């Protein structure tokens, strides 16, 4: 029941839309272990409507695709263009005018190698 | 306010300015004889900067067109865009000229029609009490545009001393020398006037035109009907900060001031990529600004015949990269981020360089509000290769006894040939000296 309240609060953060699947919830009956099993099929459904909300607006699969194997390195044509510009600059530690140029080179290396979805690749920031 | 008078002159200068004014009506949403669309004021916020200001919402062009040949103007009045032109500002019907093919013809005809050539072109000068300057839209090829154009570069230097001078001049073709042979003589005589009697030029090579005219345009027989298509777009592209509402370098004395290092070093390299109509079907997927300026510094769109192995000892000093229309300006600083990592421009070791990028919204039109456009105004010190090409074709011709007896009968009594040779070598020596 703890994890039930955790998933219903996630959908509540979006908006106030969920209802318990029965019109009235009773546990004051001699059967009680079949009622926590209809509690478990309830938080499974709350997972399914959260998995809904992942697949509709949020695109968790496209977010993990845009990060992970691309973060190891998947499409190096984004990065070998940026690796042309790691050999001219990255010889000494960063100065005060250097990290302004590094974000200018990441965004330059974005569109020379034709990214397919631009709001999934503007979330990249640069460590000092 | 910011009124510029264009000086269209010569056989080639009149045709490249004819479709330049014809390009301006399609982007202003106006017709040459009427106003049928309301897109002229809500979409375009400024129209009276090259046109004359309106009396009946009829934006008259501030243009003058003189030529010795009547053939270029007889192909104008039958076109439906000539009613926008006025038959009282320049000439009435049946205007003529010389015979005529000589550099000394138009150089001697300037002081015999001296009263009339400084009468009707000065009526447009006092229309605005703050004149911008004069652009000589003339030619170097032939003796028509080169003979008379050298005269107005002298007498307008002192009669109008506080005005900007800068020209979009086209260079002639150096493939064979059969039809014309007077090409090394009339070119260098005007090229001396373009450096000391003129502040800036915009070079436009002819041998680099057919390099592009067979690159993506796919023609088999090169005609003169294609020379107006590459030229008229980059003319209107150069005034996008000036015609359309921009903020910085929105004047013609704004753009040229940030690129000229010194006098007699003003030859600007031009580049313009998008010229293909089947690119339109794939620009719907948000084609970005991050890929359009990676190919500007790459020598593919250039209109200057220069050496490919001479760029290691030469250095860029000023480079302009003009994006137009849809820019997506949240990544325009991202495009300038990637410039320092490649170092595709060699930088001068004595002083700083500058990669200036600017934007302005284009016309409310479907081929204009959809496809990205990149206009380049470079300044690289490999431009002496053209000056080495013209000078080596100049001293070789004087040893063959060519046009030394056929050229000095009229109005030439002394040898002014080495007066052009040393001043050209002064340009070629101060360019290589400029990077210490």
């Amino acid at each position: 029941i703890l994890s039930t309240g955790k998933y219903l609060n996630v959908v509540r953060e979006c908006g106030h839309d969920v209802t318990c699947p029965d019109a009235k919830e009773i546990t004051y009956t001699l059967k009680e272990q079949a009622y926590v099993e209809r509690i478990e099929k309830a938080y499974n459904y709350a997972s399914k409507v959260l998995l809904d909300f992942l697949m509709e607006e949020e695109e968790l699969v496209a977010h993990l695709r845009s990060i992970k194997h691309y973060f190891l390195m998947d499409q190096g044509d984004f990065f070998v263009h940026f690796m042309d510009l790691t050999e001219e600059e990255l010889k000494k530690p960063v100065d005060d005018i250097i990290p302004t140029r590094l974000e200018a080179l990441l965004e330059l290396a974005l569109r020379m190698s034709t990214a397919n979805t631009d709001p999934f690749k503007d979330d990249l920031k640069i460590e000092l | 306010p910011r009124e510029i008078i264009t000086l269209q002159l010569g056989q080639c200068g009149n045709q490249i300015g004819f479709e330049f004014w014809k390009q301006l009506c399609a982007e202003h949403g106006i017709s040459p004889e009427g106003i049928v669309e309301e897109f002229a004021t809500e979409g375009t916020d400024r129209k009276d900067v090259f046109f004359y200001q309106a009396d009946d919402e009829h934006y008259i062009p501030r243009a003058v067109l003189l030529d010795l040949e009547p053939r270029v103007i007889h192909s104008i009045l039958n076109s439906p865009y000539a009613n926008l032109y006025n038959p009282e500002n320049i000439y009435l019907s049946e205007h003529g000229g010389g015979a005529g093919n000589n550099w000394a013809s138009g150089f001697s005809q300037g002081e015999k029609i001296h009263e009339d050539i400084f009468d009707i072109i000065d009526r447009e000068a006092d229309g605005s009490d703050s004149l911008e300057g004069f652009v000589l839209c003339h030619s170097i090829a032939g003796g028509t545009g080169s003979g008379l154009g050298s005269y107005l570069l002298e007498r307008l230097n002192d009669r109008y001393p506080k005005k900007l001078v800068q020209t979009y001049s086209v260079f002639p073709n150096q493939d064979e020398m059969s039809h014309v042979v007077v090409q090394p003589y009339n070119s260098l005589l005007t090229l001396k006037r373009l450096t000391q009697n003129a502040d800036c030029v915009v070079v436009l090579d002819n041998t680099a035109l057919n390099r592009i005219a067979t690159d993506r345009l796919h023609i088999q027989n090169p005609s003169f009907s294609q020379i107006n298509q590459l030229v008229s777009t980059i003319m209107s592209a150069s005034t996008t900060t000036l015609r359309y509402p921009g903020y910085m370098n929105n004047d013609l004395i704004g753009l040229i001031a940030s690129l000229i290092p010194t006098p007699r070093l003003h030859f600007l390299m031009t580049g313009y990529t998008p010229l293909t109509t089947d690119q339109s079907v794939a620009s719907v997927r948000k084609t970005t600004v991050l890929d359009v300026m990676r190919r500007l510094l790459q020598p593919k769109n250039v209109m200057v015949s220069t050496g490919r192995d001479r760029q290691t000892n030469h250095c860029y000093i000023a480079i302009l990269n003009i994006i137009q229309g849809e820019v997506d300006p949240t990544q325009v600083h991202k495009s300038l981020q990637r410039i320092r990592e490649r170092k595709l421009a060699n930088f001068i070791p004595w002083g700083p360089a500058s990669i200036q990028v600017a934007l302005s919204r284009k016309s409310p039109y479907l081929p204009s509000a959809h496809r990205v456009s990149g206009l380049m105004m470079a300044n690289h010190t490999n431009i002496s290769s053209l000056f080495e090409r013209t000078c080596r074709q100049y001293d070789k011709l004087r040893k063959r006894e060519a046009f030394l007896e056929q050229f000095r009968k009229e109005d030439i009594f002394k040898d002014n040939f080495d007066e052009l040779d040393n001043s050209r070598e002064i340009v070629q020596q101060l360019i290589d000296e400029y990077h210490a």
